[PDB]
């Protein structure tokens, strides 16, 4: 097999800036290398073929160069919707082999998260379980820490976090932290809070509720 | 004397060689043995299924001629290095380069990494859909070929395949045709 | 336009076999190669093989004993079979793609992909609970409300809001594998708070492996 290796697995860039992803082939593959773009939740989209030829309908800001073993895909002015994983593929011989891919993250100004808290529904409670949800909305950068407090007692090992992919519109992230308890343990206590710390918060932001009300 | 044809595939499963034989004569309803120069063995008994006889063993001598005598019915003094059948190439591919206006044809063969049979000559035959059994043939030594766009009919589909031969110390037979590949040409 | 519609997600036991479909439409089906591609957890792309609809083909050494590709011109459908399924062929999204005209080299059109999951576990439909917008817990003029899709297996699940009419401000989080071996996720949406009493919001959950098509109304929880 011909091995395609992309030097960098992640790349960060500002909007309107240039980006050049590199891809090296283990053998000579002439000028026959293609570049695909896979946006979050979508299928790969063919952007470039034959190293430098743009597929029909592809914007002009996407370009390619290289030959033999070294190839470079370039975005001259990155835009918000350009968030994706970019793959190189040698379309020279069989078997067809792709590169590892390069996720292009977009750098932007700090954005503090909007914190919301949702208590468990009476339906789930009657079912016998309680799931309290803490939502951090539209923040940047990706790193934000969330702690759970039940009657000021710090929780550990009973919550799970899930973070979205970078939004193509505001270049932000969102996080959901689910605290799972039994109906017994849930009705045993009163105050439920999530405390959020982030690069954009000069002090922790606590969202809480009293069981009932 | 009854007539037969044999061929030996070398460096197949690791180093275990396989010598197969079949009859030339059309009807041979019998209600086969090969001896000669070998290594660690003096004569071995073929396996019988339908009308093909082969053994897979590692103790084989590549040097020296061998007398193959059918059971004694018929004898033939043949060299193990003069009845070699290469393995058919694989992974055939054709790629059109828009810039150079040509087609690069590529294939692979497991014999490149083999110890004994490592030098081959390949025959690439390609034909158009319309032509009733007419083939353009090209002999080559490497594993890549380039077909010029100007030397090909525009807006036409081509089928293509490849064969191989020993073309050094070893002699033998041509391999089987590789699985075909199909490609089109731009419309001027 | 060109369309490559693939079969739905599949759950299979280890050792058993799978058969995925890829129906092409919008072009002369017989003139283009058809390739299959595998996307593993690590987001890597592995070619599988090609097939020419006029007759046939295959490729790639690694998938020789796993993959078996076939075609039917009558329905313009490329079918793709998996034999000795393992825990490695699972965490893979299988795409069908079309090779370009002159050659199958690179692929210019892609299907939506089929998620395969091979596990001895059984199917489990999801429980859809509401995440009601607390009138006290709303940032100014914006209120957050959502749906918790808990305890289901396997992936994936399709969550929409108002049958697709609500797209602005929606965030469906990636599923998390709980200790119980079941999946769970949340889908939230931000809306103008003043609309909580005038506009109705329904979340539509669809889990095809269990054939569960759930709809849940999310209301401001009253006192
Ligand atoms: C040819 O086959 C050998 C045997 O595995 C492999 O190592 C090599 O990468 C192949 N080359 C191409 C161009 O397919």
């Amino acid at each position: 097999d011909i091995v395609m290796t992309q030097s960098h697995k992640f790349m960060s860039t500002l909007v309107g800036d240039r980006v050049s992803i590199t891809c090296k082939a283990s053998q000579d593959v002439s000028t026959t290398v293609a570049w695909y773009q896979q946006k979050p939740g979508q299928s790969p989209k063919l952007l470039i073929y034959s190293a430098s030829y743009r597929y029909t309908g592809v914007p002009d800001r996407f370009t390619g160069s290289g030959s033999g073993t070294d190839f470079t895909f370039t975005i001259s002015s990155v835009q918000a919707e350009d968030l994706a994983v970019y793959y190189c593929q040698q379309h020279y011989s069989i078997p067809r082999t792709f590169g590892g891919g390069t996720k292009l993250e977009i750098k932007r100004t700090v954005a503090a998260p909007s914190v919301f808290i949702f208590p468990p529904s009476d339906e789930q409670l009657k079912s016998g379980t309680a799931s309290v949800v803490c939502l951090l909305n539209n923040f940047y950068p990706r790193e934000a820490k969330v702690q759970w407090k039940v009657d000021n007692a710090l929780q550990s090992g009973n919550s799970q976090e899930s973070v979205t992919e970078q939004d193509s519109k505001d270049s932000t992230y969102s996080l959901s932290s689910t605290l799972t308890l039994s109906k017994a343990d849930y009705e045993k206590h009163k105050v439920y809070a999530c405390e959020v710390t982030h690069q954009g918060l000069s002090s922790p932001v606590t969202k809480s509720f009293n069981r009932g009300e | 004397d009854y007539s037969f044809s044999c061929y030996s595939q070398l460096e197949v499963n690791g180093s275990q060689h396989s010598l197969t034989c079949a009859f030339e004569d059309p009807d041979v309803n019998t209600t086969f043995e090969i001896c000669g120069a070998l290594v660690e063995v003096k004569c071995l008994n073929f396996r019988k299924l339908q009308e093909i006889y082969f053994i897979e063993t590692k103790k084989f001598l590549l040097i020296g001629k061998s007398n193959i005598c059918v059971k004694s019915l018929t004898c033939k003094k043949i060299d193990l290095t003069t009845i070699v059948k290469p393995e058919a190439p694989f992974d055939l591919s054709v790629v059109y380069r828009e810039g150079a206006n040509d087609f690069v044809v590529t294939f692979n063969t497991s014999h490149l990494q083999k110890k004994y049979v490592k030098v081959l000559m390949h025959d690439v035959a390609y034909r158009q859909e319309k032509d009733e059994n007419k083939w353009t043939h090209v002999n080559l030594s490497s594993t890549k070929l380039t077909l010029l766009q100007r030397k090909l009919q525009p807006a036409a589909m081509y089928e293509i395949k490849v064969r191989s031969i020993p073309d050094h110390y070893f002699k033998g037979f041509w391999s089987e045709w590789s699985p075909s590949y199909y490609f089109r040409t731009p419309e001027i | 336009e060109v369309q490559l519609q693939q079969s739905g997600p599949e759950l299979v036991k280890p050792g058993a076999s799978v058969k995925m479909s890829c129906k092409a439409s919008g072009y002369t089906f017989s003139d283009y190669y058809m390739h299959w591609v595998k996307q593993s957890h690590g987001k890597s792309l592995e070619w599988i093989g090609y097939i020419y609809p006029d007759n046939g083909g295959n490729g790639y050494n690694q998938k020789f004993k796993g993959k078996a590709t076939l075609t039917v011109d009558k329905s313009s459908s490329t079918v793709y079979m998996e034999l000795r399924s393992l825990t490695s062929e699972d965490s893979a999204l299988y795409y069908c793609a079309r090779g370009t005209y002159y050659d199958g080299s690179y692929f210019d059109y892609w299907g939506q992909g089929t998620t395969l999951t091979v596990s001895s576990a059984s199917t489990k439909g999801p429980s859809v609970f509401p995440l009601a917008p607390s009138s006290k817990s709303t940032s100014g003029g914006t209120a957050a409300l959502g749906c918790l899709v808990k305890d289901y297996f396997p992936e994936p699940v399709t969550v929409s809001w108002n049958s697709g009419a609500l797209t602005s401000g929606v965030h469906t989080f990636p599923a998390v594998l709980q200790s119980s071996g079941l999946y769970s996720l949340s889908s939230v949406v931000t809306v103008p708070s003043s609309s909580l009493g005038t506009q109705t919001y329904i979340c539509n959950v669809n889990h095809k492996p269990s054939n569960t098509k759930v709809d849940k109304k999310v209301e401001p929880k009253s006192c």
